[PDB]
RNA sequence: GCCCGGAUAGCUCAGUCGGUAGAGCAGGGGAUUGAAAAUCCCCGUGUCCUUGGUUCGAUUCCGAGUCCGGGCACCA
RNA sequence: AAUUGAAGAGUUUGAUCAUGGCUCAGAUUGAACGCUGGCGGCAGGCCUAACACAUGCAAGUCGAACGGUAACAGGAAGAAGCUUGCUUCUUUGCUGACGAGUGGCGGACGGGUGAGUAAUGUCUGGGAAACUGCCUGAUGGAGGGGGAUAACUACUGGAAACGGUAGCUAAUACCGCAUAACGUCGCAAGACCAAAGAGGGGGACCUUCGGGCCUCUUGCCAUCGGAUGUGCCCAGAUGGGAUUAGCUAGUAGGUGGGGUAACGGCUCACCUAGGCGACGAUCCCUAGCUGGUCUGAGAGGAUGACCAGCCACACUGGAACUGAGACACGGUCCAGACUCCUACGGGAGGCAGCAGUGGGGAAUAUUGCACAAUGGGCGCAAGCCUGAUGCAGCCAUGCCGCGUGUAUGAAGAAGGCCUUCGGGUUGUAAAGUACUUUCAGCGGGGAGGAAGGGAGUAAAGUUAAUACCUUUGCUCAUUGACGUUACCCGCAGAAGAAGCACCGGCUAACUCCGUGCCAGCAGCCGCGGUAAUACGGAGGGUGCAAGCGUUAAUCGGAAUUACUGGGCGUAAAGCGCACGCAGGCGGUUUGUUAAGUCAGAUGUGAAAUCCCCGGGCUCAACCUGGGAACUGCAUCUGAUACUGGCAA
């Protein structure tokens, strides 16, 4: 916290996606070192990304570790999700902010079970565009075998609603480009070109009132409690009133300071990932899941009508009916919450692969409006997405 | 150093300066030997406004004591024969 | 600050006319006066020593429009002052501006006189005053400014002052809506009904 | 420290070297008189006394020694000389 | 200490962090405190229209 | 953010390694009493913490939560 | 013009009167909590961990201390490019200014916090053996040289903090020499002791053209002063415990030497074996003290947040140094603990200054703006410094003011609630017609806080002088953080603006349903067992109302620790009974006596706070002028009945 971040170049929220032990932290670490040397960004290393006793004794990503690197045209803000079966909740918070993704497949193994589950989760939340990166290559010195894997990735995307053949499948090692090989360094500089060319400049909302869903809370020793998250809409100013709304109850506060990757900001606008400092609030009372709205706009609710689209075996969901009393997990913006379903009159059962309305009573109150969407999950697998119809409370 | 100076008493936005003889080291509203009238800059053309005992100033200044920037003006204000 | 509720209900609880709902009309006889405080008005009170003291205080409050925190501070002032404590209480209550404006005739009811004072209509010694509790010292000249003077909630109300007793201690011009508060109010002049003795008891303990 | 008025530290150190040199000098000329005292005439003590008498007053006027200290140091030491010798 | 839990129906079970005020009951021998309702984890009693400063309940 | 443990009728507890839930104490109904106790005659009075799956069938097999318990970390 | 003040009730019983606890009504708080919230004014806002701290920020300042024009910006003698005044550029204290660092003076104040401390402290009243910087009264002097020594080079050590060697240089830093006296010492004669120049301007004379010389300003050392300080000493007062009874060896006192600014076991050396203690030493626990605050009719009881005086402390323990003054909050040196840094050699730092953090907790705020005023530091001044302060935000946390319409309004409408179904009641409440526009919303006028400083101009002082300098009028240009200020005017229009306790008795206020010793209430007595005024809900009522209750806390009521003001035959309470030391108390007459006693006198009883009368915020809180008050305390002079001494 020292340098004022000057607002040059359009901000793009990027993140990696992939299977476990399949290239991801190494991919980001290579992007950090390569873009530092040629284009003249900040250095950093692979050690600073993933850290602590829990992510070393095993050697896996559990929390969402972020990076900020720059190119001539645009400015990027990377996110490394955990990619594993047990940590799928905190993966969704990183994936929700992401506009243009970097999928990671491997030329040795190929497609894996969670590579399918990641892409299935992304569309229901909000991932318009996606790029593939074959992160091994050099392990198999053969032209025929490597190109057979390229064919399999186009099938995954085209089956599950995407361009498929139009998506640029770049190839190359991360470990060779990390240390400094001239042929492999330039092949990741080519991926930087595809991030600019393929993914467009995302359209932000700088008009409708201020909102900020919290992905993860912090406690800076000196200043107080800080809350990170993408500014989903509107603008923030250092001094304005900020009514916290969500789980538990509803608190009043003021914005002490906005920052972007340990650098100051006056006007933190919509689209970019910023960490807002609060006035006289503790680490205990503020929870991961709540939202920072402008006073008077949004109101907390725990009962709502919604036209939910349940999925069948073809898309990816259930294969059996269910009566009232069913309690799955609802993923609104960032965090999950349980809720009992109440079906309408003249509706005995809910078959899979059907379009119906339903009143859902949540256990906690969460803020919502008419137009918002979510993705239901239960039993380590998806159920179906929907859209909010009417507020009831 | 003993000095004849204003103490500043009164309410917020409505001050009332107790002109007073105290040591320089001592605080604004600290100890003093004794007072010597008062000053008020928010009286207007009415009965009362400012006071200054001219006999006590001749005692302290005759012995040895400084007169502050504002109290120097109040000795000019009362005049000798004007 | 004020009661702002059913006014004529408060006259039935005490029984006597508190001058609340007086106005342009002379006498009410349009509320079942005396024998209907609430639902159970057919009931008759036994009334203890605390009761008789409390009902007297409660009556003198609602006549002048004063609340207990403000009223208790009026009592403490009377205890300090010399002479009879009872006659000093009523002297201070009469010394309010909203009460003096009511006695002048510039206001048909006391709530009208209170709001007429509040809305920058009442002037006194050339100074505009908005406070009902303004303690009016003797030898004053209360008056209405030319904006509020000769409007249609004053000339109608001033005709009621002809029917009224008209106190000795003050004078009214009734030409250019001008007033003259002459001296302080004496006990023997006003009241002649409401008890001062019982209120002095209640607060002494 | 976090101040540019640390000049007083290096000034006081530069002072106390200068101060303690003259301080010690004074109290050896005093001890030189006490060497004559015990077994000596009004001559060995007096010559030593007339050497320290000018130096102790010059110290007293400087402000290192406080002139009352000098007033003792002559008086209380002359009482040794005048009585015994 | 032992604290009397007022109202009809309560949230407490084994643990749960609760605010305690003073006030003997004059009924149970030894219980010399009252558990405050509304404060922290002991929530308000359901459907109490009259007297709701005691028992920590809001307006309808 | 993640690792673990805990939850069986109103309270205190057996139960199981797939066959449709028990024990004691309590409580309810009837006769007596103004009402109880005892005395006499009859009753489990259950969302096996909640909810889905593997099964013809699950407290007991496997997921996902609930609040609570304790443990380990990150620091715009 | 300065005191006009004292209430009771419930509760032992079948009932009574006692005794006696328990409970309640009232004030108040740095309060919290729960339910609710519109504004303005003035106050307040870590009581617990004196637990731990990231970040910024709280003390600097002068060229009027002298070299150096070390940097930077102007001018001026001269130079080089060429659009010969447009540009390149070396010297120059002649001005503006201004250094890593040497001096002068400040940092010891101002701020913060109560860990310790039960007497070293604090309070009140006296006292002799002291010093006191700048401020300032007075009397003299203010002589002339010396060496260094940082800057500044050089060569070097280091990651850094931070050096080292060898040279050169100035002074109001430092040291001797003359010169001294009412200063110092001695019985005297004597001996001895000090300093610094800077700053503006200028006629004659004098110029080696360095200036001498005059002159004003400031500035400088010696002494008797003054004031404010500060140090020390004694007397009384200043919490609880005897289930703490004997403590004390530099302990108590002397003589001598040392030491202290000063007296003194302050400290060594003998000498002497005393000093303290039932009018409580020692030991133990708890505690900053006071003005005051709260309460009380008062005597007292509680307390010592905020405002102010004193002490004590500054990460823990210790020590001294520099200074007039510290054994030093934001100095030094050691050790310790505990965080940071590192090139692993070694070095940093101290929030019980302001903000903020975590933590503890029932619980307490912004990492704001300003030197415009008020003092504070240095300054000739210009200014610069300031989390002292003055504002602003936050928080119903207090105290107080105004709001939330106002008249008329019968079909006594509708709907709710009760019922003897006749009707009553919610209720002139509501709906309508007549009428406002505090405060909020918007746009304009707009004070008072600002006294001074800057330039110029005439006169008076000052001098050789119409010059500078010092003073006084007198013109111009100005100086505001608060600030869309206080206040005023208009604009539109019922527009934006009410809860929450209680309702058996004490204690103001009733019925109906639901439940049936269950669920629950409660401050005491107590309510609930199928007709509940006490439980839960409903309508009605009562009291408070931007507050209301609940909890805790202190006094009060409690004459329930009783001095004023209680008791002890049987209610709690006469030792089982004597003798008796200290202690308390003492028949009666005449003296004296000044201790009690009283009477007067003097100084003191800090200011605020309190009480009385005034003045000012539109009013009140709030502020403020005067007086009384500060019930006392010490001495001085009397009275001499009563108390006491020594008497007869
Ligand atoms: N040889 C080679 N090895 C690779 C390459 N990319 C990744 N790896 C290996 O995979 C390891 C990195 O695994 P990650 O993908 O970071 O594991 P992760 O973070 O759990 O992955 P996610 O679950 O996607 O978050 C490294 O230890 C590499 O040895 C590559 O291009 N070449
Ligand atoms: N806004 C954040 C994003 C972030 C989240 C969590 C961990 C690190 C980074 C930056 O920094
Ligand atoms: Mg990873
Ligand atoms: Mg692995
Ligand atoms: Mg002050
Ligand atoms: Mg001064
Ligand atoms: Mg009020
Ligand atoms: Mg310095
Ligand atoms: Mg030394
Ligand atoms: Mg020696
Ligand atoms: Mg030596
Ligand atoms: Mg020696
Ligand atoms: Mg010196
Ligand atoms: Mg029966
Ligand atoms: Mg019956
Ligand atoms: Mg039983
Ligand atoms: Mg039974
Ligand atoms: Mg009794
Ligand atoms: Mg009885
Ligand atoms: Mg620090
Ligand atoms: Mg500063
Ligand atoms: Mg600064
Ligand atoms: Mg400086
Ligand atoms: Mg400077
Ligand atoms: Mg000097
Ligand atoms: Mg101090
Ligand atoms: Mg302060
Ligand atoms: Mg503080
Ligand atoms: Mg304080
Ligand atoms: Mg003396
Ligand atoms: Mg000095
Ligand atoms: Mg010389
Ligand atoms: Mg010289
Ligand atoms: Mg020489
Ligand atoms: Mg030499
Ligand atoms: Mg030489
Ligand atoms: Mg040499
Ligand atoms: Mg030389
Ligand atoms: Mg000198
Ligand atoms: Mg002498
Ligand atoms: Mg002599
Ligand atoms: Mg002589
Ligand atoms: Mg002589
Ligand atoms: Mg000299
Ligand atoms: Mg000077
Ligand atoms: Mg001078
Ligand atoms: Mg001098
Ligand atoms: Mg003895
Ligand atoms: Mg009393
Ligand atoms: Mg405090
Ligand atoms: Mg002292
Ligand atoms: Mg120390
Ligand atoms: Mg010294
Ligand atoms: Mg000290
Ligand atoms: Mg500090
Ligand atoms: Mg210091
Ligand atoms: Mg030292
Ligand atoms: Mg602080
Ligand atoms: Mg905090
Ligand atoms: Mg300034
Ligand atoms: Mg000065
Ligand atoms: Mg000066
Ligand atoms: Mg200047
Ligand atoms: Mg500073
Ligand atoms: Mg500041
Ligand atoms: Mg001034
Ligand atoms: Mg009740
Ligand atoms: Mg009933
Ligand atoms: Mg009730
Ligand atoms: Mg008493
Ligand atoms: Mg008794
Ligand atoms: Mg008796
Ligand atoms: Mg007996
Ligand atoms: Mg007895
Ligand atoms: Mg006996
Ligand atoms: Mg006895
Ligand atoms: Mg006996
Ligand atoms: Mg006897
Ligand atoms: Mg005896
Ligand atoms: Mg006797
Ligand atoms: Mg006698
Ligand atoms: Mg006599
Ligand atoms: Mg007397
Ligand atoms: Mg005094
Ligand atoms: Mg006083
Ligand atoms: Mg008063
Ligand atoms: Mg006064
Ligand atoms: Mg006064
Ligand atoms: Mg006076
Ligand atoms: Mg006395
Ligand atoms: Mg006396
Ligand atoms: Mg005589
Ligand atoms: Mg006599
Ligand atoms: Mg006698």
């Amino acid at each position: 916290s020292k340098e004022k971040f000057e607002r040059t170049k359009p901000h793009v929220n990027v993140g990696t996606i992939g299977h476990v032990d399949h290239g991801k932290t190494t991919l980001t670490a290579a992007i950090t070192t390569v873009l530092a040397k040629t284009y003249g960004g900040a250095a950093r290393a692979f050690n600073q990304i993933d850290n602590a006793p829990e992510e070393k004794a095993r050697g896996i990503t559990i929390n969402t570790s972020h990076v900020e690197y720059d190119t001539p045209t645009r400015h990027y803000a990377h996110v490394d999700c955990p990619g594993a079966a047990d940590y799928v909740k905190n993966m969704i918070t990183g994936a929700a902010q992401m506009d243009g993704a970097i999928l990671v497949v491997a030329a040795t193994d190929g497609p894996m079970p969670q590579t399918r589950e990641h892409i299935l989760l992304g569309r229901q939340v909000g991932v318009p565009y996606i790029i593939v990166f074959l992160n091994k290559c050099d392990m198999v010195d053969d032209e025929e075998l490597l190109e057979l894997v390229e064919m399999e990735v186009r099938e995954l995307l085209s089956q599950y609603d995407f361009p498929g053949d139009d998506t640029p499948i770049v190839r190359g090692s991360a470990l060779k480009a990390l240390e400094g090989d001239a042929e492999w360094e330039a092949k990741i500089l080519e991926l930087a070109g595809f991030l600019d060319s393929y993914i467009p400049e995302p359209e932000r909302a700088i008009d409708k009132p201020f909102l900020l869903p919290i992905e993860d809370v912090f406690s800076i020793s000196g200043r107080g409690t800080v809350v990170t998250g993408r500014v989903e809409r509107g603008i923030i100013k250092v001094g304005e009133e900020v009514e916290i709304v969500g789980i538990k109850e509803t608190q009043k506060s003021t914005c002490t300071g906005v920052e972007m990757f340990r650098k100051l900001l006056d006007e933190g606008r919509a689209g970019e990932n910023v960490g807002v400092l609060l006035r006289g609030i503790k680490r205990e009372e503020i929870e991961r899941g709540q939202v920072l709205a402008k006073p008077g706009t949004i109101k907390p609710h725990t009962k709502f009508e919604s036209e939910v689209y349940i999925l069948s075996k073809d898309e990816g969901g259930r294969h059996t009916p269910f009566f009232k009393g069913y309690r799955p997990q609802f993923y609104f913006r960032t965090t999950d919450v349980t809720g009992t379903i109440e079906l309408p009159e003249g509706v005995e059962m809910v078959m899979p692969g059907d379009n119906i309305k339903m009143v859902v009573t949540l256990i906690h109150p969460i803020a919502m409006d008419d137009g918002l969407r979510f993705a239901i999950r239960e039993g380590g697998r998806t159920v179906g997405a929907g859209v909010v119809a009417k507020v009831l409370s | 150093m003993v000095t004849i100076r204003l103490a500043r008493h009164g309410a917020k936005k409505r001050p009332f300066y107790q002109v007073v003889v105290a040591d320089s080291r001592n605080a604004r509203n600290g100890r003093f030997i004794e007072r010597v009238g008062f000053f008020n800059p928010i009286a207007s053309e009415k009965e009362e406004g400012t006071r200054l005992d001219l006999d006590r100033i001749a005692h302290w200044v005759g012995q040895g004591a400084t007169i502050s920037d504002r109290v120097a003006a109040l000795i000019k204000e009362v005049n000798k024969a004007a | 600050a004020r009661y702002l509720g059913p006014k004529l209900k408060l006259s039935r609880r005490e029984g006597t006319d508190l001058f609340l709902k007086s106005g342009v009309r002379a006498i009410d006889t349009k509320c079942k006066i005396e024998q209907a405080p609430g639902q159970h008005g057919a009931r008759k009170p036994r009334l203890s020593d605390y009761g008789v003291q409390l009902r007297e205080k409660q009556k003198v409050r609602r006549i002048y429009g004063v609340l207990e925190r403000q009223f208790r501070n009026y009592y403490k002032e009377a205890a300090r002052l010399k002479g009879n404590t009872g006659e000093n209480l009523l002297a201070l209550l009469e010394g309010r501006l909203d009460n003096v404006v009511y006695r002048m005739g510039f206001g048909a009811t006391r709530a009208e006189a209170r709001q007429l004072v509040s809305h920058k209509a009442i002037m006194v010694n050339g100074r505009v005053v908005n406070i009902a509790s303004y303690q009016v010292s003797p030898n004053d000249v209360v008056s209405i400014r030319e904006k509020a003077k000769k409007q249609s909630r004053v000339k109608a109300a001033l005709e009621l002052a002809e029917q009224r007793e008209k106190p000795t201690w003050l004078e009214v011009d009734a030409g250019k809506m001008e007033g003259t508060f002459k001296r302080k109010p004496e006990r023997s002049d006003l009241s002649a009904d409401i008890n001062e003795h019982l209120i002095v008891e209640l607060y002494s303990k | 420290n976090i101040k540019s008025a640390k000049k007083r530290a290096i000034q006081s150190e530069k002072a106390r070297k200068h101060n303690a040199s003259r301080r010690s000098m004074m109290r050896t000329f005093i001890k030189k008189v006490y060497a004559a005292i015990e077994a000596g005439d009004k001559a060995a003590a007096q010559k030593a006394f007339n050497e320290m008498q000018p130096i102790v007053d010059r110290q007293a006027a400087k402000g290192l020694i406080h002139k009352n200290k000098a007033a003792r140091h002559k008086a209380n030491l002359t009482a040794q000389i005048n009585k015994l010798a | 200490v032992t604290s009397y839990i007022g109202g009809e129906g309560h949230n407490l079970q084994e643990h749960s962090v609760i605010l305690i005020r003073g006030g003997r009951v004059k009924d149970l021998p030894g219980v010399r405190y009252h558990t405050v309702r509304g404060a922290l984890d002991c929530s308000g009693v359901k459907d109490r229209k009259q007297a709701r400063s005691k028992y920590g309940v809001k307006r309808p």
